[PDB]
Order: structure tokens, then C-alpha cells, then sequence
């Protein structure tokens, strides 16, 4: 049961990373934000989807 | 009413002073006081059964022309005395042949695309350049690049022209001191 | 065929024969027309 | 349970074998399931069948959630009729579009 | 508003909910639509659910409180679907929005504050 | 009063009208089969108003 | 020779207060903007505004139109003659031609044009015909040098439009109808 | 020009001539019913028997078809070849074919029409020679498979080029394709000639009129953003609207009403053109549905107007014509109608015309103003006209009642009108010989 839990959370983290990249692939104005810790984040512009 | 051709000749010089249909022909020859002589023709109908009901508008066939106002400036375009360049106060630059009047042609003022890729600017309702007050032409590099410089009235830049293509060229030469162009010259 | 020499059905045909510009522009309507704008750069 | 299912499930209901073999082998998923036998999807042609399947699954989810969760209901199917009118509008638009150049 | 719409928030809580929804829209932490809210409830990746009380008919929304009671997820009602759509950042009205789960999110503190304020209504 | 005030009365007089665009009557082709001309006129007036 | 001054104030939620400044600033009324979230601008038009004032007391007129502009790019437009009664009024139109925050709302002195503009992006200015509530199509144009529109002014009489932008340029246009 | 281009012209001239067996096979296989295999084996007599039976049934349905039994469906037509005729004889045969197609346009949903038109397809080659009239006559049926069969065997004229990809295809032409077909100007001239022939020979019918009305309205909508295209569309559509209004058919008149309403909404027209169209509408108006459509058309046309003479009274002739066609109680019940389209401009012009000309229905003016809600500029114009009428007319009663109504509703407007005309309210009391002011 513990190994099922660990596999589930590992797959969750992988899927989150894939979905972040799949959001970068789309249409919009985005800004790369580099944290001092080194984590890479993207913030989108305040603009409404037409 | 089949059709109206609007402003084929200028109102100030008298509009359509004469228009004659040629005998047995779908060709009408028109003229006005603006030193033009034009021809228009009627194409056959696009309908076979209908015919006379469906009439295409008259289209421009061929014309001869000249300046509508006295020439501001003249020059000889070559050493053979074949051609002359003449700019007039009606803002047109023409090339007139001394050997055959059919070879006379108006230099085109259609602009080129800028090299950087930015937009040129100016009014979308296109008007001719200001009247030319000076001209220099050198045929040492005709066909390679621009060989005419013209200075236009009340402008701070000069224009270049190509005599081989008979069209305005791609460079405008500035004075860089905020002054009007009084003189143009070219190297041999 | 023809020589020119109580409502009438030919009123629209006659007015179409007369006028050449059909849109109203000389009225100075002083209501602003909807979709096209007359604006010039100064 | 059918009301609590989203529209994307209702579109592909009955095509679980192809759906899950595609989801497990990284291939293309079914465009439609049991809803291929509705009358509107039959009237659709070509690539418009999947579009009408998507639209019809969304409207069917709307009508079916109304049909299961409404405490007071007149048994007339007026919500279903309005959704059917919307699907027929979309179908008429899709069929009126043409791809060959005129 | 419809009596089935519960819990409907007041003006100040509506302000805070819509501000957090706007921040999540800018951070791409937001799912729009009742179908996608249903998907996030099923997959367990939803912080809380916002639903528009003026949806007509309301039973398009009414399947979401059952799922929220099953998976123990907070849900709240805001009055206007036009307001919800404009906060979600789209040109269409939106009747249901879901705030997704992210621990590295910069708006985590606001999400967890509004989540507690919603839970006080559900108590 | 002034002529400017009278002109403002005209301008406040004019009210909202629906405009014609290119996809205003494309759906009329669906129902020209069994209906009558007065029904078609009523539908057209409904679109225009 | 007598008139009253009303202060119309809006918060970010969409709730709108109307105060009577002659009666010690007490509240005439309160209502709510339909749709209404992230409101940045409010502006009356069609009468004497702060943009276009009166030259005498008899020239003071009421404003026919009200416009409310939001962060999302939406502008809700209310006809005041019907909107003063409801206390939850419905707009005549909701304009979504712009997708960034509404930072400039202006009306013509007659109120036939509403000029809406955003400073967030380049060339975000639209002219809206009233009462048809329809955006003009031919202008502005892909080659119009608006820039990032930070300020807009309408001429009181001449029908001029002045647009000031982030490069410091104020460009000037004339509407030939006026 | 090329030798190949000149030979292409030669081939187009000698298209229908069967110069050998293969050309005869290719020309004769074209049929509306049978496939090519059967069509090549059939002879002229068998087709003539079937076509004569079909024409007998067509004559039992519509009696006018019996005139063609002596000219096209006679036994002498079996041996009539077009290519050996002269131009005058071919012109006469073309007139007869045009008249038959015009008469047979409405009956294309019937089975005998197809079998009878087989004879014209195969003897007289109308799908090659009379192509345009065939397409224009059958153009309403673009859903139906008979138009598909016509498209399959037909050649396309230059004006019918939007249909070039729908030849030999299972999918029918679409409504967008028909709009693109109509959107050409020369096609519109050809179609207005066809409608002129239909109206002149009284061959218009309801499905045709619905199709043409929808296509014209969609052409106007498609060109609505080009003012030059609309300005070119003014003469064609307004001539065909005048011709449809001249028709005795109420369906033709309703079609013209629809065209006028849509076209006036799309393009702001001159008041002279609006008044002339109103005169043409009112002139030949004799059926009840036509009256009901025409009143709404007049209200919308006058609501369109925005110039300086917007609210001005009607001319005397047009006003008397309107009063003869539409009666006072009909105007009243039109205002009682719950729909009530926006008609304040027309109602105000009607009121000012009544006050100018009739001088006897001032109580009717009162009833109209009670039942409609007018705007301030319209009420001001009415009040000024009534003040002038109070100065002229000797009797004050009919006018003074109106003036207590105007004191009851917007009294201050009456005061400002009096001040603008230079009259004090007590002076107007002296004029009306009654104290009506507070």
C-alpha cells in the first residue's frame, strides 16, 4: 500500500511538469520568473482570452 | 443608363471636350483640355442568351498624353539626343522622345519597399510628388542603380530615379541641417 | 417605339433615372453615421 | 452516475476498449462511442461527425443533469428541445460550410 | 438567487473569491467550466469550487455539490456568471471554476485563506 | 433656447437600431420551403428589428 | 438658473454610489454594475462633463450615457434615462473589443462617440458609435501611430481628437462630421 | 492568338454537330433520366412517345402546355435539326424553348416535367444551347436531385462559375455558393432580365420569389460594408423592386417590400428616393397581406431617414394617396397592435400632413398622440405647426383640446415653443379665447 502511494505521488509530479510545459506551448504573453532558489516559474500577462 | 466613367478628363480644363464613337466600332475616342487623348472599348457580353441586357462597362484601351501645366524643368537624358526629361508644375515627371512621340512615357512614382522592413508612411490617398525644381542625370551607371536626382519644391530631401526602369528609386537624400534642397549634382 | 410627347407606379423608375448619387450626403444630417468614420490626420 | 459524469465521458461511453488501448499505447483516441447511433451524428458527414458528437455530448450532459437533479420537472423535455435546437443550428452551420473553392 | 444555491457568499467574500480567481487565472492555476471542474474533482487536484448562482437551469451546477461532499472539497456560490467569467479571464460567461492544487504556487496563502473562509460557510 | 440646444434634442432623439452585417440572413435559406411571403417578411422584419 | 451636482463613485466590486453634493453629500442612491468585476473607470457623457464644461449656467445639461470600464477589457454602457430607476440596471451593451485594462473612457461633447482606450498595450483605442453601440471599422487602422495610449482628449467644438502616448507624442485628428 | 485558341473557338461553335459516331455517342448519351448506356441506344421516336405522354399529363395539370404540341412536341419536330436551320429559325425555336422553360419552371417537382424536358434535351440540345435559361429557370431547386442531374449533363456559362466544383458531385451546392453566384453584378443584370420576363408573362411563383428574395437580401448583407458595391446595387435592385411592385401578384409585392426594407436599412437613401418608393408601393396596392406588409415597410423606410427634412410633412399627392389606401381607423388599430414597430418619424410626418391638408381630423391627431409616445423634437414640431394653425383657422375647439393635452404633458415645452415664436402664454390664451395655463 505504501508503494502504491509512492508511485501515485511520483506520477503526479511528472504529470504536473508535463502540464506546465504544455501550458507554455500555447498562445499568450508570458514572463520567465527565476527565483533566487532557482525554481523556474512563468507569469502570464493580464490579458483576456478573445 | 449603361455606365458612367467619372473624371476621365479634368474639370478645370473643360472636362470631356470631345468624345466620338468610331463608325461601326465599339471604340470611343475622348479628349479634354488637359493634353490627353484617350480611347475606350466595349467588350462583348459575358452572357450568350441575354447579350444586350448584360453589358460590360467600357474599359481603357490606349491613350496619348503630356503635361497639363507648363514644364518647370528640362534636361537631356543621353548624348544621342534621343530623350528628354521634363518635370512640370502638375507634379508629373515625363520622358519625351525626340525621335517618335509614341516612345514618350511618364516616370512612375510607385515607391519601393524599405530595406529595414518598417512601414513607409504617408497618406493612403496617394498624391504626386511636389514639383521638381532641380535635376541631375548621369548615364555612367544606367541600369546598375539610380542615376537621376531631383530636388522638389519645399522639401528637405532629394529623390532618386532610375531611367532604365523609368521609375522612382529607393533612396531619399537628406540635407541633415533642416534646410530645403536648393541644389543637386552628380558625379561623372 | 415611343415618343415622350391617382398614384403612378413609375415614380421610383423616374427618380432612379434622374439621380446619380443615391446615398444622402448633402443633407448635413448632424447625426453621426454608424460604421464608417470620416477622420483626417492633422 | 451518468449525471455526475462530465461531457467528455458521455461522448466516449461504450468505446472503452479502444479508448484505453490508445491511452496506454500513446495513439489517437476514439472520437465517439455509443452516441454514434444518435440521429444527429448520422446526419453529420465526414469530419463533422466528431464535432457533432462533442456538441451533442455537452448538450446531453446539460439535459441529463437537469433531468436527474431537478426536483420539480414537467416531463415535457423543454430543456432537451432547446439543446436539440442548438445542436441543429451547429449542424446546419457545419454542413453549410464547404471546403472546395468556388 | 435560487434557493438551491448554497452557500451563497456576500459582497466582501465575493470580492476576495474573485480576486483569488483572477490571480489563479494569471498563474494558470484555474480550470473553467462545470465539466473541467468535475474532472478536477474526480482527479483530486482541486482546492475549491466556485459556482455561479444565476445559472439557468441550476441543475447543470447541482451535480458538483454531491461530488464535493463525496471528496470533501469546499465549494461556494458567487452571484454572477458574467463576473465569474470576467475574473476567469475569458470572453464568455462561466458558471463553474475550480482552483487547482499547487504547492509551489505564489498565491498559496491567498488560496488557503479564502478556502478557510469558504469552509466557515459550509460549517 | 439655442439652435445648439435644438440640435441636442435631435441627437438625444435618435434611438438604437439594429444594423445589417454579412451573416444576418444566412439562416433564411433553411426555411424558404413551405412558408408564405408574409411569413418571410415577418421573419425579415424580426431580424432587422 | 439652478442645478444640482451628483458625485458618482465606483469601487472595484462594481457597487456604485450617487451622492448629492448640495445636500451635505448625502447618498441619493446605490446600485450595482451588471457583470461588474475589476472596475477601473466610470464616466458619464452626452451632457456637461468635467471634460466638457458649461460656459454658463443655462448651458448645463444632464448626461445621457454612463460607461463603466474593467480590468478585463469589458465596458458596460448604461443609458441613464432607464438606468436611474432599476437599482440593478441592465447595460445597453457590453464591449469586449479590448482585452487589457480600461484606462481611458471619454465621450464626445454630443455623446455620439465613446472613446475607450488602454495603456497596457499598443494601439488599444476604439471609437464607439452611440446609440447604436457599434465600434467603427475603418479607423483606427493597422498603420495608425497611436502607440501606448495614456491620455485622450476631445475638443469642445472643433471635433478634434488628441491622443497622448508613452513616447511623449500627442497626435491630433479631426472628425469631419463635427 | 494561338492556333489552339482559334480551334477552341471553332470547337465551341461546332459543339453540337455529330460529325462522326463517337461525337454522336457523346452528345446523345446526355439525358435527364437514363444512364449513358441506355441513352446511346435510344432513338428519337421512343423519347418522343414518352415526352408526348408527359406533355399530355402536363396539359391536364396546366392547360397552357397544350400550345406546345403544335410547335415543339409535334411529330414534325422529330426531323428538325438545329444545325441546318438559319439564324432566324433558330431564334424562333429559342423563343419557343424560352417560353416552355418559363412555363415549366414551377412544375419541376412533378415527374412529367422531366420526361417532357427529355425531348428538348435530346432533340434540341438545350443543355448546350439554351443553358442559361435552363439554369435560371431551375435555379430554385438546388437542394433537389433534378438540379444535380441538370448540372451533370450541362455545360457551364461564364457567369455560372461558382458551380464549377459542384458538377458531377454527390454533395449539392450550398447556400453560400448561391450567394457567391448572385454576388456578381453581371449575374444580377442577367437575373433581373429573367425576372422581368417572369413578371411580364405572369410566371412568378412563391418558391421562386422566396429564393430570389433571400438571395438578394443576402447579397445586400454581404456588400453592406462596401459603400461602392451598395451604390452599384441601388439601380439593379430598385428597378427590380419597382417591377415587382408593378405586378398584380401580392407575393411579388411582398417580395419587393422585403427588398426595400432590407436595402433601406443597409443604405441610407435620399428622401426623394424614399418618397418615390412609397408612392410606387401605395399605387398598386390591392390585397390585404400586401397592405399589412406595406404599412410596416413605410414605417421602416421613414424611420431610416436622418436628414434635415426628416420629420417634414408629406407632399399633398402622396398624402392623399396614403389616405385613400390606408384609412384612419386602420392607422389607429395599427397603433393598437401589440407589436408596434418603431414608427414615430412616420407618425409625426403623418400628423403634420393631417394638420396641413385635412384640417378636420384634429381629434384624430389627439388620438394618435395619446396612443404613441413621441420624442421632444417631434412634439416641438407638432406644437409649432399647431400654433401656426391656431393663428390661421377660425375655430379653436379642436385645437384647444389638443392644447390642454399639451399642457397636461410637457407644459414647459409649450412655454418654450411660445417664447421661441415670440408669444406670451396669456397672449396665447387670448388667441384661443380660453385660459388654459396655470
Amino acid at each position: 500500500v505504501k508503494q502504491h502511494l509512492q508511485r501515485e505521488t511520483q506520477l503526479k509530479q511528472v504529470q504536473q511538469r508535463m502540464d506546465a510545459q504544455r501550458e507554455l506551448l500555447k498562445k499568450g504573453s508570458k514572463k520567465k520568473i527565476v527565483d533566487s532558489s532557482g525554481k523556474i516559474s512563468f507569469k502570464w500577462k493580464k490579458q483576456r482570452k478573445r | 443608363r449603361i455606365h458612367v466613367l467619372k473624371n476621365i478628363h479634368r474639370e478645370s480644363y473643360g472636362g470631356v471636350t470631345q468624345a466620338t464613337f468610331l463608325n461601326g466600332q465599339p471604340i470611343i475616342v475622348t479628349s479634354g483640355g488637359d493634353n490627353s487623348l484617350k480611347e475606350y472599348v466595349f467588350d462583348p457580353s459575358l452572357s450568350q442568351g441575354s447579350g444586350d441586357v448584360v453589358v460590360q462597362p467600357p474599359r481603357y484601351l490606349r491613350s496619348r498624353g503630356g503635361h497639363s501645366q507648363p514644364p518647370s524643368y528640362i534636361a537631356f537624358a543621353d548624348s544621342q539626343s534621343h530623350f528628354m526629361l521634363s518635370a512640370s508644375k502638375d507634379r508629373s515627371l515625363w520622358s519625351f522622345s525626340l525621335r517618335k512621340d509614341a516612345q514618350s512615357q511618364e516616370m512612375s512614382q510607385r515607391l519601393h519597399k524599405k530595406q529595414d522592413g518598417g512601414r513607409v508612411g504617408g497618406s493612403t490617398i496617394k498624391s504626386k510628388f511636389p514639383e521638381i525644381v532641380a535635376l541631375a542625370i548621369e548615364n555612367a551607371r544606367i541600369g546598375e542603380w539610380e542615376n537621376i536626382i531631383t530636388a522638389h519644391k519645399d522639401e528637405k530631401f532629394a529623390r532618386t530615379w532610375d531611367m532604365r526602369n523609368k521609375r522612382v528609386g529607393r533612396w531619399t537624400f537628406d540635407t541633415t541641417d533642416d534646410g530645403f534642397v536648393k541644389s543637386v549634382a552628380m558625379s561623372q | 417605339d415611343e415618343s415622350d410627347s391617382n398614384g403612378d407606379i413609375n415614380a421610383l423608375t423616374k427618380i432612379l433615372s434622374t439621380t446619380y448619387n443615391y446615398k444622402d450626403t448633402l443633407s448635413n444630417s448632424k447625426l453621426l453615421p454608424p460604421k464608417k468614420l470620416d477622420i483626417v490626420r492633422l | 452516475s451518468l449525471a455526475k459524469s462530465p461531457a467528455s465521458t458521455i461522448q466516449i461511453l461504450g468505446a472503452e476498449k479502444a479508448l484505453f488501448r490508445a491511452l496506454k499505447t500513446k495513439h489517437d483516441t476514439p472520437k465517439y462511442g455509443l452516441l454514434y447511433h444518435a440521429s444527429l451524428v448520422g446526419q453529420a458527414t465526414g469530419k463533422n461527425k466528431g464535432k457533432i458528437a462533442r456538441v451533442l455530448a455537452a448538450k446531453a450532459a446539460v439535459s441529463l443533469r437537469y433531468d436527474a437533479l431537478a426536483e420539480d420537472r414537467d416531463d415535457s423535455g423543454d430543456i432537451g428541445l432547446e439543446s436539440r435546437a442548438k445542436v441543429e443550428n451547429r449542424l446546419s452551420q457545419l454542413e453549410g460550410r464547404d471546403l472546395r473553392t468556388t | 438567487p435560487n434557493p438551491k444555491a448554497f452557500p451563497l457568499a456576500d459582497a466582501a467574500l465575493t470580492q476576495q473569491i474573485l480576486d483569488v480567481v483572477q490571480q489563479a487565472a494569471n498563474l494558470r492555476q484555474l480550470k473553467k467550466g462545470a465539466n473541467e471542474a468535475t474532472k478536477t474533482l474526480n482527479r483530486g487536484i482541486s482546492e475549491f469550487i466556485i459556482m455561479a448562482a444565476d445559472c439557468e437551469p441550476i441543475e447543470i451546477l447541482l451535480h458538483l455539490p454531491l461530488l464535493c461532499e463525496d471528496k470533501n472539497v469546499p465549494y461556494v456560490f458567487v452571484p454572477s456568471r458574467v463576473a465569474l467569467g470576467r475574473a476567469c479571464g475569458v470572453s464568455r460567461p462561466v458558471i463553474a471554476a475550480s482552483i487547482t492544487t499547487n504547492d509551489a504556487s505564489a498565491i498559496k496563502t491567498q488560496i488557503y485563506a479564502v478556502k478557510d473562509k469558504i469552509e466557515t460557510l459550509l460549517i | 433656447e439655442d439652435e445648439e440646444d435644438i440640435a441636442l434634442e435631435f441627437i438625444n432623439g435618435e434611438k438604437k437600431d439594429k444594423l445589417v452585417n454579412m451573416n444576418s440572413f444566412t439562416s433564411m435559406f433553411d426555411n424558404i420551403q413551405n412558408v408564405q411571403m408574409d411569413t418571410f417578411f415577418d421573419r425579415v422584419m424580426k431580424v432587422l428589428t | 438658473g439652478k442645478f444640482r451636482t451628483i458625485l458618482i463613485a465606483v469601487n472595484a466590486y462594481g457597487e456604485v454610489w450617487e451622492f448629492d453634493l448640495n445636500k451635505n453629500g448625502h447618498v441619493i442612491r446605490r446600485w450595482k454594475d451588471q457583470g461588474g468585476v475589476g472596475i477601473t473607470k466610470i464616466q458619464v457623457g452626452g451632457g456637461t462633463t468635467t471634460t466638457c464644461p458649461a460656459l454658463q449656467i443655462s448651458k448645463i445639461k444632464q448626461n445621457r450615457w454612463l460607461a463603466v470600464g474593467s480590468e478585463s477589457g469589458f465596458v458596460n454602457l448604461y443609458d441613464r434615462n432607464n438606468a436611474m430607476t432599476s437599482s440593478t440596471p441592465t447595460p445597453v451593451a457590453a464591449l469586449d473589443q479590448l482585452t487589457t485594462t480600461i484606462s481611458n473612457l471619454q465621450f464626445s461633447p454630443d455623446g455620439q462617440i465613446l472613446c475607450m482606450a488602454s495603456r497596457a498595450v499598443k494601439d488599444a483605442l476604439r471609437l464607439v458609435h452611440l446609440p447604436s453601440c457599434s465600434v467603427f471599422s475603418n479607423w483606427p487602422t493597422s498603420g495608425t501611430p497611436l502607440g501606448k495610449v495614456t491620455s485622450v482628449a476631445f475638443s469642445p467644438s472643433g471635433g478634434l481628437l488628441a491622443v497622448g502616448n508613452e513616447q511623449g507624442k500627442v497626435r491630433l485628428w479631426k472628425l469631419n462630421h463635427y | 492568338s494561338s492556333l489552339s485558341d482559334q480551334l477552341a473557338q471553332v470547337a465551341s461553335n461546332n459543339a453540337t454537330v455529330a460529325l462522326d459516331r463517337k461525337r454522336r455517342q457523346k452528345l446523345h448519351s446526355a439525358s435527364l433520366i437514363y444512364n449513358s448506356k441506355t441513352a446511346a441506344t435510344q432513338d428519337y421516336d421512343f423519347i418522343f412517345e414518352n415526352a408526348s405522354k408527359a406533355l399530355e399529363e402536363l396539359s391536364q395539370i396546366e392547360p397552357k402546355f397544350a400550345i406546345f404540341s403544335r410547335t415543339l412536341f409535334s411529330e414534325s419536330s422529330i426531323s428538325l435539326d438545329r444545325n441546318v436551320q438559319t439564324k432566324e429559325e433558330i431564334k424562333d425555336l429559342d423563343n419557343a424553348i424560352n417560353a416552355y422553360l418559363l412555363l415549366a419552371s414551377s412544375k419541376w417537382y412533378l415527374a412529367p416535367t422531366l420526361h417532357a424536358t427529355e425531348w428538348l434535351v435530346r432533340r434540341f440540345q438545350i443543355h448546350v444551347k439554351n443553358t442559361e435559361m435552363l439554369l435560371l429557370s431551375t435555379l430554385n431547386y438546388y437542394q433537389t436531385p433534378v438540379f444535380k442531374r441538370i448540372l451533370s449533363i450541362i455545360k457551364l456559362p461564364p457567369l455560372f462559375n461558382c458551380l464549377s466544383n459542384f458538377v458531377r458531385s454527390e454533395k449539392p451546392p450550398t447556400a453560400l455558393t448561391m450567394i457567391k453566384l448572385f454576388n456578381d453584378m453581371d449575374f444580377l443584370k442577367l437575373y433581373t432580365s429573367y425576372l422581368d420576363q417572369c413578371i411580364k408573362h405572369n410566371a412568378t411563383y412563391t418558391n421562386q420569389l422566396l429564393f430570389t428574395t433571400c438571395c438578394f437580401i443576402n447579397v445586400v448583407a454581404f456588400n453592406s460594408n462596401n459603400d461602392e458595391k451598395l451604390n452599384q446595387l441601388v439601380p439593379i435592385l430598385l428597378e427590380i423592386s419597382a417591377k415587382l411592385l408593378a405586378s398584380k401578384s401580392k407575393d411579388c409585392q411582398i417580395a419587393a417590400h422585403t427588398i426595400l426594407v432590407v436595402f433601406a436599412t443597409a443604405l441610407p437613401l435620399k428622401k426623394t428616393i424614399i418618397l418615390a418608393a412609397m408612392e410606387t408601393i401605395l399605387s398598386n396596392l390591392d390585397a390585404k397581406e400586401a397592405k399589412h406588409s406595406a404599412l410596416l415597410t413605410i414605417c421602416k423606410l421613414f424611420q431610416t431617414l436622418k436628414g434635415q427634412g426628416n420629420v417634414d410633412q408629406l407632399p399633398s399627392k402622396i398624402f392623399k394617396l396614403f389616405d385613400s389606401k390606408f384609412d384612419t381607423v386602420s392607422i389607429l388599430t395599427f397603433l393598437d397592435k401589440e407589436d408596434k414597430p418603431v414608427c414615430d418619424k412616420f407618425i409625426t410626418s403623418y400628423t403634420r400632413s393631417i394638420a396641413r391638408y385635412d384640417r378636420s381630423k384634429l381629434n384624430i391627431i389627439l388620438s394618435l398622440l395619446k396612443k404613441i409616445r413621441l420624442e421632444r423634437y417631434e412634439v416641438r414640431l407638432i406644437i409649432t405647426d399647431l400654433i401656426y394653425l391656431s393663428e390661421i383657422l377660425e375655430d379653436k375647439s379642436q385645437l384647444v383640446e389638443l392644447f390642454e393635452y399639451f399642457i397636461s404633458i410637457n407644459e414647459d415645452l409649450v412655454l418654450k415653443c411660445l417664447k421661441s415664436l415670440g408669444l406670451t402664454g396669456e397672449l396665447f390664451e387670448i388667441r384661443l379665447t380660453t385660459s388654459l395655463f396655470t
